[PDB]
């Protein structure tokens, strides 16, 4: 099971969402040599905030249902690597495993309705 | 609440029954005000709303709302009295004069009509 | 009706195409068979396609048109339904808050535990809030 509870996941997701929107809105000011360095750093941070948003979003998804059963069945040799994965690891992603897992979430029945559409969108967009 | 409106509704009925007003023009105004009042009271709701209210009354399990039904009942009582008198006046009037005022009085008759249908 | 209107495209060319579109638009409006025609319920998983969607395309603009009209009439529920398809999440909740807000104030004896505006309220919250919620805090 996930280390953190659903309520907590929602909390973090909501908070980061607010930040994400904030930065997205006033991104023009921050981005666009000391000045350039500032630009790069801010760009990096904003990308980071969005990335965390994405990871949390996936977890929000997983919380909905039947995550545990798939996890047990799925995990193989790679499993040791998976279990010692930190949140930051997701923050600065380990793309291939998640893609496989997500595919299983969709292939199997677990994702319901709107959720499923979202992952397929996700795989398409960043996968 | 269109309680304040209620008083005007009463005045209107009074004038009509009296049939004072040389002008049908005046009575057309009375008819128009009455029409809006009747329409206003029952915002478009249909039998479903009435059934829900009855169930809630069901019986006062706790505190019910039966506000719109109560309002309709008060309107209908007022109207009844004044009613016989005024029905006579409204129909005769009808015909003539005012092919004009007519548009107003027939509409008033129809609204009234639902309520007090029965 | 949709199946028949669709034939109109069989005459390939503009004009006819618009005629088809207008006809469908006209069908949706005044028939008000939104669920059937436009779609329904997310459970995440976007829309479950309506018959027209199977045919596809201009569907978002029709929805806005229908939804605004719903607003004129005050056909709330239809508006909420339409906005969900529109995917104007913030708008949905706001209309929604209004609907639930009144009906709350009033007099008592109601609220069976299974269906209506309250129930509607429960649906949306469970539904949207967990997922990447776009609405205002």
């Amino acid at each position: 099971e996930s280390s953190v509870p659903c309520q907590l996941l929602e909390s973090v997701l909501q908070e980061l969402k607010g930040l994400q929107e904030f930065l997205d809105r006033n991104s023009q000011f921050a981005g666009g040599e000391a000045q350039l360095s500032e630009k790069i750093s801010l760009q990096a941070i904003q990308q980071l905030v969005r990335k965390s948003y994405q990871a949390l979003a996936l977890w929000k998804l997983l919380c909905e249902h039947q995550f545990t059963i798939i996890v047990a069945e799925l995990q193989k040799e790679l499993q040791e690597q998976l279990k010692i994965t930190t949140f930051k690891d997701l923050v600065i992603r380990d793309k291939e495993l998640t893609g496989a897992l997500i595919a299983s979430l969709i292939n199997c029945y677990i994702r319901d309705n709107a959720a499923v559409d979202g992952i397929s969108l996700h795989l398409q967009d960043i996968c | 609440g269109d309680s304040s409106l209620y008083i005007i509704l009463k005045k209107l009925l009074d004038f009509i029954l009296k049939t004072g007003g040389g002008f049908q023009r005046v009575r057309t105004h009375l008819y128009g005000s009455l029409l809006y009042y009747l329409q206003i009271a029952q915002r478009p709701d249909e039998p479903d709303t009435l059934e829900a209210a009855k169930k809630t009354m069901w019986e006062r399990l706790t505190a019910p709302e039966d506000v719109f039904s109560k309002l309709q009942r008060e309107n209908i009582a007022i109207i009844e009295s004044y009613g016989a008198a005024l029905m006579e006046v409204v129909c005769r009037d009808a015909c003539d004069g005012h092919e004009i005022g007519r548009m107003l009085a027939l509409a008033l008759l129809d609204r009234i009509v639902s309520v007090d249908k029965q | 009706a949709l199946q028949y209107f669709y034939f109109l495209r069989d005459e390939k060319d503009s004009q006819g195409e618009n005629m088809f579109l207008r006809c469908v638009s006209e069908l949706v409006i005044e028939s008000r068979e939104f669920d059937m025609i436009l779609g329904k319920l997310e459970n995440d998983g976007s829309r479950k396609p309506g018959v027209i969607d199977k045919f596809t395309s201009d569907t978002k603009p029709i929805i806005n048109k229908v939804a605004s009209v719903a607003e004129n009439k005050g056909l709330f529920e239809e508006a909420a339904k339409l906005y969900d398809l529109a995917k104007n999440a913030d708008k949905v909740l706001e209309l929604m808050n209004k609907l639930l807000s009144p009906v709350v104030p009033q007099i008592s004896a109601p609220q069976s535990n299974k269906e209506r505006l309250k129930n509607m309220a429960l649906s949306i919250a469970e539904r949207y809030r967990a997922q990447g919620i776009s609405a205002n805090k």
